[PDB]
């Protein structure tokens, strides 16, 4: 499968902004092929970890919490 | 006159003006910026003023993304809120939140009449003293959950239930029999479904009656906040000048509240009960008290609602159930039976169905139809498990009349002519009351359980049954 | 057979009495769980409201 | 000089600034008296209780009445002491508010009367009572099944319609009859029409000439309702300390005390703890209920209605009261509709005192045998329902024929109900009610009809009601 797929990784050892920007980097890589006429499938494995990374990302930037302390 | 940017934190933008020249609340502020070098990005924003702070600064809300903003860009004060084009110009067009056409049909010229978005609700003496009934031509709606001319309706449906087909036949029947323009205001719901709905507007041919406003999930919560209000100020032109009985479709008023909850935490407000903004009920009321029937006009409103996790005690469905007058509940099982529109006859309710409003005969016929369909609902497991040949008589009669009733509630729409071929029907309320009275009395128990499927009137039942069989 | 029908109806009487008592003690333990979850829900919501208020001050 | 100046007013919370070094201590009282000098201003008489110190020579207070009209800059007078409440013989028969002022239209208390502070430390470890003495109420179902302690806290779980106020009036009557003990009522946050109903019932009863009432009712600010049980209790403490006698102290619905402190703490800006309760829940309840003790000179015993919010005993407001309770007396509606007065449920009313070391051996054996026979008779109800009264056995038929005599014997003729049924009513000592239930349990009074046992005082006068029928 690795002659037609790209893998974007954002590990747990990587800081919270790299888990925050991982789906946007994946869908930018998808948009490059989409606006050329190709067909892209993008799989975001565990978006709830993106939500917790952005929750950390906001709470450390002194943004006010909301429900379950998400922004 | 001229103000510069101080803070950019996500959606919100703080702008400092010169002393004595502050803009009032809800004005539109514009940023037209051209990049002076290769280290900058061209910017076209519209900023809605939300708060006044102390030292000549103003906290605004962005209508688009704030990516690219530099602390120190000059901001143009327009001196008015977001002026939105109104008229017969807007019919058949698709708009932004700012009143700009997002379709490629053309630009609206600058000398056209533009109305501001924010205006007070109509007063106490300007409203209509009596309750009048918005006659739709749809038999589930006309019989079992009538629509107030000027009231607020709830559609509770997902996909596969033909919600777009029901929306289209509402627009078609109102613009056919009442001469009423409709307006679809899609507030933060699924750009794919918005495009499906626009191409079905184009195919149905009823689009030339509606005006469409889309601010979807992709847009910042200022745009999702103000889309319902710009669709509302497009409908209020037709009410306030043409006197018409205007429809107004808001797709998920829930999004009107949660976009405000996204905004208000950034505005600096203390959080409320469910994490929702403190100003939940007054913002929802300033939306849904402009949707009223005045003396010369009307705006009725059919409003889709996605209750999150089907939890009706959440503060935003509570605050918007405080304003509803009816519910139209689309079910998937009735769509699998073939019953179009798939309105659940027992769960869909209305404030109208009381004998002082709809009349006395209509009230007895609707309550007897509800009682026999409830009794057939109570026999669902018995028929499905134990069998049909074992119940009793005076209950086999109940399910016998209940099948003919729950198929006669379906219609052939004018919109489905391009898909089925039969030319559709508009059914008055007195004729469907007479038809359901005749089916309840037992006049049509010798006809089959087909020929009640997809017919308008009650004589079309026998005109179809003589074509099939006896 | 009259003896066996009498013991049938008495056995179903005792069986449904035991099922009702089992359901009632299940209701009792579920209301203990409901009160624990009710108190925990209210204290969660109140500390999140007060934390969102303290974030501004 | 101790003259103050208002800075902030926001609801009940009022910030007052004094000069440096002339600060009021915490819990002091602050008299605001303002005569309006023009048509703009409004006349104000308003007392504040100091709660915090904010720095910058300021003081944050909580208010006892409405703060409407308070102007930024107006004069505040420091009393030099907390809220001084009149005590003595001049408080008997009089309805009072939290400030020690008479609600009644009878008159004013003169200024030379003794007034003692509202906030006092609890009586020390040196001064308490070593032993546990019994409190003899003269009610049989109380003195046999859920006995009281001098210095105790007792919970009423009745509600309306079961005769809670009838027990209140009879406990006042019996203690002031036999023990010479003044009672004090304190309605912490109760309905005003029910306060007036309670006052007219105790006036018609005649019990009032011996009690003292405090009503800080629901219309008053939370700073009043948090301090109302303290000013009933300060009236009780005079007769405990100076007079040395066994005093009652009724706190109606102490859940109103807990949530009044909760909303005071929410106004003061504190972070709320578990279940929305003020962080200081257990220590505010401790500062109330550790002054209700039995010292060497007298005692204060307390009977406290408890709300039981969303009817679970694990909510912190029932849970921090139940750790101070020494007894409970459940009032049940089906015993009042049966005809048993008082409506005390004999199986749910429990007591920490009911033990052979505290009470005695014979009382304990008779009381536990009464609970065993009433438990067996409560088990036999479905058996009587489905099998009928006959064909049970000889033994359980004797159990029913014994236990209905015990169940109807638990009702008394109160002195309170004399103006309603004409029967003079009786004080039954604890030795004679133990002897009476012992002689019923032996079977000595088994042949008498069961309607002789209803509404009768002791066992020597059930023979005459059986003789009259």
């Amino acid at each position: 499968a690795l002659d037609y797929t790209i893998v974007v990784t954002a590990s747990a050892s990587q800081p919270a902004p790299l888990l925050f920007l991982a789906p946007y980097a994946g869908v930018a890589m998808g948009e490059y092929f989409m606006y050329k006429g190709k067909h892209v499938l993008v799989v975001y494995d565990d978006l709830s970890k993106q939500a917790a990374a952005y929750r950390e990302l906001s709470l450390l930037l002194r943004r006010p919490p909301g429900r379950e302390a998400y922004p | 006159t001229r103000g510069r940017v101080i803070q950019v934190m996500g959606p919100v933008v703080d702008v400092k003006f010169e002393n004595g020249h502050l803009p009032a609340i809800y004005n539109a502020l514009k940023i037209q910026h051209k990049a002076r070098n290769e280290n900058e990005v061209d910017i076209d924003l519209t900023l809605e003023v939300a708060l006044h702070l102390g030292d000549d600064t103003v906290r605004t809300i962005a209508m688009a993304s704030t990516d690219g903003l530099i602390r120190g860009m000059e901001v143009i004060d327009t001196g008015a809120p977001i002026s939105v084009p109104v008229g017969e110009v807007t019919l058949g067009r698709v708009f932004n939140v700012l009143g700009e056409p997002i379709d490629l049909e053309g630009d609206i010229p600058a000398d056209a009449r533009r109305d501001p978005i924010h205006r007070p609700a109509p007063k106490f003496e300007e409203l209509a003293t009596e309750v009048e009934i918005l006659e739709t031509g749809i038999k589930v709606v006309d019989l079992l959950a009538p629509y107030i001319k000027g009231g607020k309706i709830g559609l509770f449906g997902g996909a596969g239930v033909g919600k777009t087909v029901l929306i289209q036949e509402l627009i078609h029947n109102i613009a056919q029999e009442h001469g009423g323009i409709s307006v679809f205001a899609g507030v933060g719901e699924r750009t794919r479904e918005g495009n499906d709905l626009y191409h079905e507007m184009k195919d149905s041919g009823v689009i030339s009656k509606t005006a469409m406003v889309f601010g979807q999930m992709n847009e910042p919560p200022g745009a999702r906040m103000r889309v319902a209000l710009t669709g509302l100020t497009m409908a209020e032109y037709f009410r306030d000048e043409q006197g018409q009985d205007v429809l107004l479709f808001i797709d998920n008023i829930f999004r009107f509240t949660q976009a405000g909850s996204e905004v208000s935490a950034l505005l600096g407000r203390m959080p409320s009960a469910v994490g929702y903004q403190p100003t939940l009920a007054t913002e929802m009321g300033q939306l849904q008290e402009r949707i009223t029937s005045t003396a010369k006009g009307s705006i009725t409103s059919i409003q889709a609602i996605y209750v999150p996790a089907d939890d009706y005690t959440d503060p935003a469905p509570a605050t918007t159930f405080s304003h509803l007058d009816a519910t139209t509940n689309l079910e998937r099982k009735l769509a699998e039976m073939g019953i179009y529109p798939a309105v659940d006859p027992l769960a869909s309710t209305s404030r109208a169905l009381a004998p002082e409003i709809v009349g006395e005969e209509h009230y007895q016929v609707a309550r007897k139809v509800q009682q026999t369909l409830q009794r057939y609902k109570e026999l669902q497991d018995i028929i499905a498990i134990l069998g049909m040949d074992e119940l009793s008589d005076e209950d086999k009669l109940v399910v016998h009349r209940a099948r003919r009733i729950q198929f006669f509630l379906s219609q052939n729409f004018h919109v489905a002519e391009q898909f089925t071929g039969q030319p559709g029907s508009y059914v008055p309320v007195k004729e469907t009351v007479r038809g359901f009275k005749e089916i309840l009395e037992g006049k049509y128990d010798h006809l089959p359980e087909d020929a009640f499927r997809l017919v308008g009137r009650i004589e079309e039942v026998v005109e179809k049954a003589k074509a099939m069989g006896v | 057979l009259l003896d066996a029908k009498a013991s049938e109806h008495a056995a179903r009487m005792t069986a449904m009495k035991n099922a009702t008592d089992n359901a009632n003690e299940l209701i009792r333990t579920l209301t203990l769980s409901y009160n624990r979850a009710r108190q925990a829900a209210i204290t969660q919501e109140i500390t999140e409201i007060v934390a969102g208020a303290n974030a501004l001050q």
